[PDB]
C-alpha cells in the first residue's frame, strides 16, 4: 500500500539497504575439481545465499503486500535468475572470469568439470562484459534485481504492476540524474530490460540440467534446493 | 508448510 | 547502413517485411492425439520457417550481419518469434489461439500433448496482457524485431566480432527510438512513454520463457519419437542442446 | 546447415 509513495530516493535508499552481502565459499584449494566437488561449492554457497534472498525480497517494496502464496511463487520462479544477475554483477571487474564467491573466482575451461556448464558460462561471461561495456550502476543493478523478482511470475496483479511503474519510473530518475538526455534515457531503459530476457533464459537453462544433475546424483542439494527445483518443472 | 513457506513467515 | 531511417521509415520497412500467416493441414480426418495435434503444428512451423528467414532477411541492419551471426540469432529466436506471431494473431480470440485461421484451438485442445496446456495458458495470458495494453501493428512489429536482434546477440574476439555487436545495438536503439515515436503520436505522456515501453519489454522476457519450455517439451517428444520433425526443425532444436 | 543455406540464398 504504502509502496506507492515511495519517492524515487526513498527506493533507491530502500534498496542499497536490504542488499545481501557477498559470501565465501567451503573451499578447499587443495582438492582439484571435479563434478561432484565442483556441485559440493555452488549448492553450499547458493544455499545460504538463498536464505538472504528470501529476507531481501520482503525487503523490496510492496512485496509484503502480496498474499504469501504470490510472494512464494515469485521467488521459486526468480530465485536462479537473481542469483546469475547477482554473480554476473560481482563478476564485473574480472573479465574473462566468474566471481562466484571471493574465495572462487573461476574461468571458463573449469565449468568443464560439469557437462552443460561451460555453455551457460560463456553466457554469463557474456552479460558480465555487457554490464562492463554499459557501465551498469550500483543503482541501477538493485532495481533490475527488484525486477526480475517482481517479473519471473508476474487489484492483485495490478499492485505488482504499479510497483514495476514505480521501479521504471527510479530507473529514469536515475538515468536523468547522472545528466542524460531523453533518447539516451530511453535507449538505456531499453537496453537494460533486454539483459533480463538473457537472465531468464540462462536460468532456464540451468534449471534443465540441474533437474537432471539432480537425477544423475553427482551431489547432494539441500532439501530447499531440491523444493524450489520440483515446483519449478 | 513447505521449506519456503515457513521462511518467509518466521 | 539502415542507422539512417526516420522512426516513419523504420515502422514501414517492418510493416511489409511482415510474413504471411499460413493455414494447416485442413479437414482432419482422424481425432486428436498427440501424435496427431503435434503433426498440424510442426507441419506449421516447418513451413512457417521458410518465411522467417525471409521476414528476416528484410529487418533493417539484419543483412548487414553475417551469415553465421544471422544462424545463431534465428537458431536463438526462432521459437519465440513464432510464439509473439501467434499471440499477435489471437489478439481478437479471446481464450483460443489461432496457430492458423483454420486451426483456432483452446485449451482443452493441448490435454492430449505432455506439456501443452500449462504453454498453451502462458500464451493465452500474453494475449489478455496485449488487449488490455491495447499493443499496436506497429507496435508487435517492432517487439519482434527486437526479439530477433536480441535473443542471442550475447550467447566477442577482434573489433569484428565486437563491432559488430555495436552495429545490433544501433539497430535496438533504433527500434525503441521509433518504438517511442510510435508512443508519442498515439498521444501519450512521457511519463506513458517509458512505463510502456517497459512492460513491453518485460513481456519480452516471459516470451524468452515461453521459448524455453516449448524447446523443453519440443525435445522430449523428438526423443519419444512422436512426430516426424523435418530437418531444419531438427537443426533449430540441435541449438538449443549444443 | 539446412537454415545456412537457406540464408545464403540470393
Ligand atoms: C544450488 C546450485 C545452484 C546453481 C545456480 C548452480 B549452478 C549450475 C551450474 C553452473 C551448472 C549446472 C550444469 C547446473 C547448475 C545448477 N550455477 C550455474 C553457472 F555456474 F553456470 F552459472 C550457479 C550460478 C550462480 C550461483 O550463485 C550458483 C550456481 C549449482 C551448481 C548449484
Ligand atoms: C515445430 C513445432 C514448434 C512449436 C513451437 C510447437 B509448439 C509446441 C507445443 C504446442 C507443445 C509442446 C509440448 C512443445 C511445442 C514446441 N507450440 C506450442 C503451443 F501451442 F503450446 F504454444 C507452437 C507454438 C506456435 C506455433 O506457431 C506452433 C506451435 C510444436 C508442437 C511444433
Amino acid at each position: 500500500s504504502l509502496a506507492l509513495s515511495l519517492t524515487a530516493d526513498q527506493m533507491v535508499s530502500a534498496l542499497l539497504d536490504a542488499e545481501p552481502p557477498i559470501l565465501y565459499s567451503e573451499y578447499d584449494p587443495t582438492r582439484p575439481f571435479s563434478e561432484a566437488s565442483m556441485m559440493g561449492l555452488l549448492t553450499n554457497l547458493a544455499d545460504r545465499e538463498l536464505v538472504h534472498m528470501i529476507n531481501w525480497a520482503k525487503r523490496v517494496p510492496g512485496f509484503v503486500d502480496l498474499t504469501l502464496h504470490d510472494q512464494v511463487h515469485l521467488l521459486e520462479c526468480a530465485w536462479l535468475e537473481i542469483l546469475m544477475i547477482g554473480l554476473v554483477w560481482r563478476s564485473m571487474e574480472h573479465p574473462g572470469k566468474l566471481l562466484f564467491a571471493p574465495n572462487l573466482l573461476l574461468d571458463r575451461n573449469q565449468g568443464k568439470c560439469v557437462e552443460g556448464m561451460v555453455e551457460i558460462f560463456d553466457m554469463l561471461l557474456a552479460t558480465s562484459s555487457r554490464f562492463r561495456m554499459m557501465n551498469l550502476q550500483g543503482e541501477e543493478f538493485v532495481c533490475l534485481k527488484s525486477i526480475i523478482l517482481l517479473n519471473s511470475g508476474v487489484e492483485e496483479k495490478d499492485h505488482i504492476h504499479r510497483v514495476l511503474d514505480k521501479i521504471t519510473d527510479t530507473l529514469i530518475h536515475l538515468m536523468a540524474k547522472a545528466g542524460l538526455t531523453l533518447q539516451q534515457q530511453h535507449q538505456r531503459l531499453a537496453q537494460l530490460l533486454l539483459i533480463l530476457s538473457h537472465i531468464r533464459h540462462m536460468s532456464n537453462k540451468g534449471m534443465e540440467h540441474l533437474y537432471s544433475m539432480k537425477c544423475k546424483n553427482v551431489v547432494p542439494l539441500s532439501d530447499l534446493l531440491l523444493e524450489m527445483l520440483d515446483a519449478h518443472r | 508448510h513447505k521449506i519456503l513457506h515457513r521462511l518467509l513467515q518466521d
